[PDB]
């Protein structure tokens, strides 16, 4: 995941008007996008 | 006009004018973000075209800067 700084070296090249060599024909930046482990969830609120 | 002679912030790798970036000298996590973008070796030899591309490494503060920004979360 995070692609946020890639984008920005993007956006970088994009103000000398530069582009990649793949020419934006690539999918899915690696690892996976999994969040941050042993998350919660919310109480019995439901009536009885 | 032209920039000030500070030079303090400035990325540590084998890059020159005159041929580009030296890939026996290129970082292994800079380079994760040069490959996300879709960047060849042959943009990173080109004079003009890795003069673009290294002014993104100093600009944020040099390579300790990028190595540091693809890690946060």
């Amino acid at each position: 995941g995070l692609p946020d700084v890639a984008q920005r070296l993007m956006q970088h090249l994009a103000e000398h008007g530069i582009q990649p060599a793949r020419n934006m024909a690539e999918h899915i930046p690696p690892a996976p996008n999994w969040p941050a482990p042993t998350p919660p969830v919310q109480n019995e609120q439901s009536r009885p | 006009g032209s920039h000030m002679s500070n030079f303090q912030h400035i990325g540590h790798v084998g890059w020159d004018p005159n041929t580009g970036f030296d890939l026996n000298n290129l970082d292994p996590e800079l380079k994760n973000l040069f490959d996300m973008c879709g960047i060849s070796e042959a943009q990173l030899k080109d004079r003009e075209t890795s003069k673009v591309i290294y002014d993104f490494i100093e600009k944020t503060g040099g390579v300790e800067a990028v190595k540091n920004e693809l890690r946060r979360q």
